[PDB]
């Protein structure tokens, strides 16, 4: 009813109708002032990349348990060529300052159950915890292939090897995922909604982002509820994303990055 | 009575929703996130056993510099850097116990209670001596990633810490009281600081160690004299941003 | 927070505090 | 001419919480602008009243954010919380977290309960809050006799309950070493009025997450610093 | 202690004083708010349990 | 009647930059007049302002304060400078020589280049300046993608180029042990557009001053030492 | 753009001028002369092996000796000068090392960042001890060329320094925090001190040493009583005149 | 330059601070 | 009772002593 | 008698002096 929803954003349009509203994380929106701290007027209101741009995430199975979730590193997961003229313009560029606005899509049936819990976070760690090896820059800003366990991050994730981690109880990129609840979110419960809208503005240790070095915004989707269904329901759970980068402003235009 | 938790948020009641009740509200401000910061906390620890008028050398001895790094999150030498760094994870100083101390310096109270991702604030430091024996020392304070300047004396017997013009402290005499405070404004060229976790690299071939902010501190202090020192910082006008999850605590 | 002093900071403003400040 | 001072007692004292400043050394020093961000907040007590997650027990004694429920009525509680911000099952609450840095509280308490079973599964639960005096209540009739409400499955997924604040003292203490009428004050208890019903191709297991948080009128004071443990 | 060599009742945030060096007078005072959760004080007994 | 005190904890510390003054042992005396005098500044900024000989390598590595062109176009920049108050390309400039006493900057920065060739030698450069982020420009199609002007020789000796301040925070640091993202700032690249040409009878190579300083928004902040170092 | 840098000086731009682009320009003062010389820098070292109650003589132990010349340009004995005068150069301290202390005095920070001819302003001086023993001293503060009264005492047992009209300090005592501090006024007779170098002679027959001018400085401090004790020295009200170049600093 | 007090100098300006004056 | 000091108090009334308050 | 000092007592004159007082 009054859940029937559209949103325009450029040549693109997302669509539900089991939509719960749209939450704006700390009441506030990306309003696309040029930073401060640059000099050279930026490169601003490109409606070619004021788009959201659809990429599928996960399958949800019955063996995910709770708290295990997938990580969306932004900008950096729309830094690829499927990033379009976001992308080929943000690779161009030093800084780039912007907003998302977001929503995660996943559909099952009256006969399924369970839910996922859907937030975005800032300086949320993003690198690889199946190893003991030091992130690098192609390895610390990746969407996740598979479902990441919620065990190995409650205390931290030390990038050190198994018999030193013994002598070490805390590492500072610790999530307490029983509070993750206290970012920015929304939940997909199946009984209720196939749909989750976000909206986050833009924070950063400073003015404007150096994104090669940063990805200061992270997309969660964790499961807070078991999937579960009986014998003869469709199997197949999959979970996918619209993301739009809100009013992005870009400084300092160079050669572009490989 | 019903609601629904998937829109982000749901009301903050009282008993007067469900119940016969009335609203029992008494005034209290002492949450405030400026009034709770607003206090010492023990958040790190020094120890010279070089005189005043001597050349300031970086030394270690048993866990504890002779200099140190302002910030509340962990410090300490890392990968044998010549002063303290900001470290990513605390471990213990005994390589057996499996207990505290810990080996790197860090605000406990900061650590263990830090609901936000970011914050702004001007620190106000304390020093104070181990121990009751008359103090004779210097302290120089150099601002966020300015100069360190471990330079040899220019002049014979002289304090090589105080020969600068960063600001430096020095102390001595019967008529003191072994301790030092002072407050100093926020230097670094962020504009607010990651309480936690910074999800990138430092410099432009990402390959500084990934968690760490680049000049995420309030600058260093060194120190000169005979003694070990306990360091206190007071976060002034405190300011936070972006709510985010407390350190774990094991279930009961 | 914490500030229950009476008579006014011996220091300046400007030197008791750090200068807050907006870029724009 | 000088001044004729009396040296009190204290001398060279330093006191942590002196409602006082101490001398600037580089003054005249702008902060780096930050008027772009986004996010502040400046009470505590916000977070307080974010719905966090509880540690219910697993079968395996592990810790989920939910209890199961299913076809029928059990004649004991579904989950027993006892109302003290000490609780090992909100434990890891932001409430909780935020509480265990302050000594005493005041207000509202609200517990939410999210249905995750399937939108063909129905029933009723009846939530309640046992004042204490007379021990934990040992049956329905024993809950029902104190204060609670019914939570009927079906359109709106969740269900905000509010434990009233009932206590002989306008403040109550946040933590304790043996319990005290200032410390704990009751339980709260979900049983299952009805049973969880539903047609055929659902799963027997109904997942109820279970959240809490300060309410509108809950407050809290006295900033203090908690029993240090090791992280694990 | 969070940390070696520093004294751990320092480490809280908790209200604490410090006093040391042969510029001092031996001595603190300071004066504490009422912070009981009672309203009022029993100042011989109290006929009951807690 | 003598004022009861509380002598702070730090009591005797000479705080060396305290911004109070002390006792005067000698006063109502009158400073030797001085009304006569010239060539008073007020700001440090002013010095900063002022263009300095940066230091290019010699064939022989010897360091001048100049860089030659010809008659033909290298693949390669004619000279490199980091973006950093720290080059050592301009660490005998006064702007380096006054930034070595301030922990941050902002602001323009002015490369002034000087064409000493003869009248009848003529000749484009380009000059550029690369934002970080994808490593210094490999081209002169990689340095044309960035910020950069084309500077023709004529009438007008001089060019004037400014590094915008590109940063993604407010203020960047002098110096630093290891290059930072709020240290280091790019590079600053002169190429040769077109090559140098002339009559016969004129010297093959020509020589460009090259020179630096703060532009007119550029300033400095937090006095401070720099590394100590023994003249030589 | 194009300019003509012959002409003497040239335009101050910004990125406005040549792009599209905005002035960035934000406030600040810390760069101001007075702000920035106005703090303390340590520019001198003290050593006296003789008692309060005894008559001052001038002596030198190690490059050290028990009087100051008042003056941020190096000073030291010179040629066997009964006390330290300016010096037109600084030498290391050890005749092998090639390496500091340097055996004269001067504030570091001055030398290596004056980028001015001429200089003008009040001294605040600063004197510690270098060790916690309780003090027991006598200074004499001597006025810019006034006579510095190297007599015996006039009375047994007294200090022949505190015998004077000229400002002095007596701090003793185990109430006493070991140092010293005041401000003296300008008193030199010149106008305007030399920050740098004097191109001229200071007699009417050319013979003194050229490259030093007449009394340029702030006097001196004379000093009794056991111990070693650091100066440091404060710029009040500092006018600088005449912009010149920075001491050259080794290429990297 | 560094004069982040409040209240006035103890000491009168004429003796805090050395006297300028000019010759004309 | 025992308040015999002639200039007020150097800290705040609300800092200085505890805050009384009604619950009604 | 000996009363020189210029600024009021710190103490209230009922607490510094005895309170003088006649029976009628």
């Amino acid at each position: 009813s009054d859940r029937v929803s559209s949103d325009t954003a450029g040549n693109t349009a997302t669509n539900t109708q089991s939509t719960v509203g749209r939450l704006f994380g700390f009441g506030q929106r990306h309003k696309g002032k040029h930073p401060a701290s640059c000099a050279d007027t930026a490169t601003d209101k490109v409606l070619a990349a004021e788009r959201y741009y659809t990429i599928k995430l996960a399958s949800w199975t019955k063996t995910q348990e709770s708290f295990d979730h997938i990580r969306v590193p932004l900008p950096h997961a729309l830094a690829g060529e499927n990033g379009g003229v976001f992308s080929s313009t943000l690779r161009r560029h030093y800084l780039c300052k912007c907003g998302w606005r977001i929503q995660v899509q996943c559909n099952a049936s009256q006969f399924h159950a369970g839910s996922l819990l859907v937030f975005m976070a800032p300086e949320f760690d993003t690198s690889n915890h199946s190893t003991e090896v030091e992130p690098r820059a192609d390895t610390a800003f990746k969407v996740d292939a598979n479902w990441q366990k919620h065990a190995q991050i409650l205390t931290g994730h030390a990038y050190v090897n198994t018999t030193t981690k013994v002598n070490v109880p805390l590492a500072l990129n610790h999530q307490n995922f029983w509070q993750w609840t206290t970012y920015p979110h929304q939940i997909l419960n199946l009984r209720t909604n196939t749909t989750c809208d976000l909206e986050v503005p833009y924070v950063n240790v400073c003015p404007t982002s150096s994104w090669t070095q940063h990805a200061n915004w992270t997309l969660v989707i964790a499961v807070l509820t078991p999937l579960q269904y009986s014998q003869g329901s469709a199997t197949t759970i999959e979970i996918t994303a619209s993301i739009q980068p809100v009013k992005p402003v870009f400084n300092g235009l160079r050669h572009t990055v490989v | 009575g019903v609601d629904n938790a998937e829109k982000g948020k749901v009301s903050d009641d009282n008993a007067s929703t469900d119940f016969v009740a009335e609203p029992v509200k008494l005034p209290e401000n002492q949450t405030r996130v400026s009034f709770f910061y607003d206090r010492s906390t023990l958040s790190s620890v020094l120890q010279s056993t070089s005189d005043v008028s001597s050349k300031f050398t970086p030394s270690t001895a048993k866990n504890l510099q002779n200099s140190i790094l302002l910030t509340p999150l962990p410090s300490d030498i890392v990968n044998n850097s010549v002063l303290p760094e900001q470290e990513r994870w605390i471990s213990f100083a005994s390589p057996t116990t499996q207990k505290p101390p810990y080996k790197t310096k860090q605000d406990w109270n900061f650590i263990m209670f830090s609901p936000f991702t970011y914050y702004k604030c001007d620190l106000e430091v304390t020093l104070s001596k181990n121990d009751r024996e008359t103090i004779s020392s210097v302290v120089r304070y150099v601002p966020c990633g300015a100069p360190s300047d471990l330079s040899d004396q220019t002049m014979p017997q002289t304090p090589s810490l105080a020969d600068t013009r960063d600001p430096h402290m020095w102390v001595v005499g019967q008529g003191t009281t072994n301790q030092i405070s002072f407050v100093i404004p926020y230097t670094s060229p962020l504009s607010v600081l990651p309480s936690v976790w910074f999800n990138g690299f430092s410099n432009f071939d990402n390959s500084s160690r990934f968690g760490v902010a680049p000049n995420a501190d309030f600058g260093r202090l060194l120190l000169q004299g005979q003694g070990t020192f306990s360091v206190h910082y007071r976060y002034k006008k405190m300011r936070v941003f972006c709510p985010r999850p407390t350190v774990f605590i094991p279930w009961p | 927070g914490n500030e229950g002093v009476i008579i006014n900071n011996y220091y300046s403003n400007q030197y008791q505090n750090s200068i807050d400040l907006s870029a724009n | 001419s000088p001044f004729p001072v009396t040296v009190r007692e204290h001398a060279g004292t330093f006191f942590s919480t002196t409602p006082d400043t101490t001398v600037p050394v580089y003054g005249n020093t702008i902060s780096t602008p930050f008027d772009y961000m986004c996010g502040e907040f400046t009470d505590l007590l916000s977070l307080c009243k974010i719905p966090t997650f509880l540690g219910n027990l697993d079968s395996n004694k592990k810790r989920i954010p939910y209890f199961s429920a299913t076809n029928s009525t059990p004649a004991t509680p579904l989950v027993t919380y006892q109302v003290t911000l000490s609780c090992s099952c909100m434990a890891n609450s932001m409430l909780a977290a935020v509480a265990r840095n302050f000594n005493q509280y005041r207000g509202s308490l609200n517990y939410l309960f999210v249905f995750t079973g399937s939108a063909m599964t129905k029933g009723k639960f009846l939530i309640s809050y046992t004042p204490p005096g007379a021990g934990e209540p040992k049956t329905l009739d024993q809950a029902m006799q104190a204060t609670y409400a019914i939570w009927d499955l079906g359109l709106n997924s969740s269900y905000n309950f509010t434990v009233p604040f009932i206590s002989p003292t306008h403040y109550r203490q946040t933590s304790y070493n043996t319990p005290t009428i200032t410390s704990v004050d009751g339980w709260l208890t979900v049983w299952q009025l009805t049973p969880l019903t539903y047609p055929l191709g659902v799963p027997n297991d109904s997942h109820i997450l279970t959240l809490v948080s300060g309410g509108d009128d809950f407050t809290l004071r006295m900033p203090v610093t908690f029993t240090k443990y090791v992280p694990q």
